[PDB]
């Protein structure tokens, strides 16, 4: 019945680039919807998808020195489309 | 042409009610293997003897569910006709620029049936463009009999509908007038347009109202139409507008004509 995921670990690869990695939550999932986005800065949230297949994602063209939240949660369906609750973490690179 | 507001109010903001509950919105295309997901299903109805499909929410769809990508044939920018509605293209960007359309008439593949929203408060699907290709993003909790109706989201630069550019994260040059989803933008452009009247002023929006359907029944020409606009409205429009609508006005017109009387 559960939907965030856990155990999402992030580690620096340039000075601009992460390999974060997460492990599946129990649901069946179909997209995962990784965010990330200025620790308390004003600056807009991006996101992007990878397909439930996937447990790991890079992000890239961040700001060295400058910490992000990044953000995991799964896309499912059960009796409806749901998007689930989010894993967080704060990193900077 | 003699057309009455109702009967553009119709084309606009109208939808024709099925013998359930839920109606079909107007992006009456056809003017004279889906591997579809679950939740979601496929509604035909008839109009005008012309069948007349739209993708249907079944279930729930939760804000923010992705459906994507796209999928169709690859039209080089060149080779796209006008005078032409193209109901099914999206336009694909690389690096700022308009690169090809894609177009999902044809291809079978259930996205190409959801039509577009004329009109925000009918929109419940975002267009968005990630790596080469198209998806569409719930922006509203999507309910039961409602109807997936899509428009270009934000990410997309726009101008009262219309979109021009893909939103930065810089690059300059607007996507040539004819296009892709043109008879979709022009409703799009319209209704916005009367929207952003009644914003400034209630007088003011009546002043558009009536200047939007003289212009619609080409009572006023679209130069005539565009002067007297930016005078009432005291708001200069962008220069794109003007080709635009004669590019795409005698589209509006052609299917708001394309009406069956009773029986």
């Amino acid at each position: 019945v559960s939907s965030v995921p856990t155990k999402l670990e992030v580690v620096a690869a340039t000075p601009t680039s992460l390999l974060i990695s997460w492990d599946a939550p129990a649901v069946t999932v179909d997209l995962y919807f990784i965010t990330y986005g200025e620790t308390g800065g004003n600056s807009p949230v991006q996101k992007f998808t990878v397909p439930g297949s996937k447990s790991t994602a890079t992000i890239s063209g961040l700001k060295p020195g400058v910490d992000y939240t990044i953000t995991v949660y799964a896309q499912y369906y059960y009796r409806g489309w749901y998007v689930g609750s989010p894993i967080s973490i704060n990193y900077r690179t | 042409f003699n057309f009455t507001e109702e009967e553009l109010s119709f084309v606009l903001y109208g939808a024709i009610a099925s013998p359930e509950h839920p109606t079909d919105l107007q992006h009456a295309i056809s003017g004279i293997s889906l591997q579809l997901p679950e939740g979601l299903c496929l509604m035909q109805t008839s109009f005008g003897d012309v069948p007349h499909f739209g993708v249907f929410c079944s279930d729930f769809i939760a804000k923010g569910v992705r459906f994507g990508p796209f999928r169709g044939r690859v039209v080089n920018a060149s080779e796209v006709k006008a005078h032409r509605d193209n109901s099914r293209m999206w336009e694909i960007f690389e690096d700022g620029h308009l690169s090809h359309f894609i177009d999902g008439k044809g291809s079978g593949n259930w996205m190409s049936y959801v039509n577009c929203a004329r009109f925000p408060k009918e929109q419940n699907l975002l267009a968005v463009q990630h790596q080469g290709q198209i998806f569409y993003e719930s922006c509203r909790d999507i309910q039961r009999n409602q109807e997936l109706l899509v428009w270009y989201g934000n990410g997309y630069e726009k101008f009262l509908g219309v979109p021009m550019n893909l939103r930065v994260t810089s690059s300059g040059s607007l996507p040539a007038t004819c296009g892709a989803r043109q008879l979709s933008k022009l409703k799009r452009f319209l209704t916005t347009l009367q929207q952003f009247g009644n914003d400034i002023s209630p007088e003011i929006g009546e002043k558009v109202r009536t200047l939007v359907l003289a212009l619609v029944n080409s009572t006023v020409t679209i130069e005539e139409f565009h002067c007297k606009l930016q005078e009432a409205t005291n708001f200069p429009l962008r220069p794109f507008v003007i080709p635009f609508l004669k590019a795409n006005l005698p589209l509006l017109q052609r299917e708001l004509l394309h009406c069956a009387r009773a029986a």
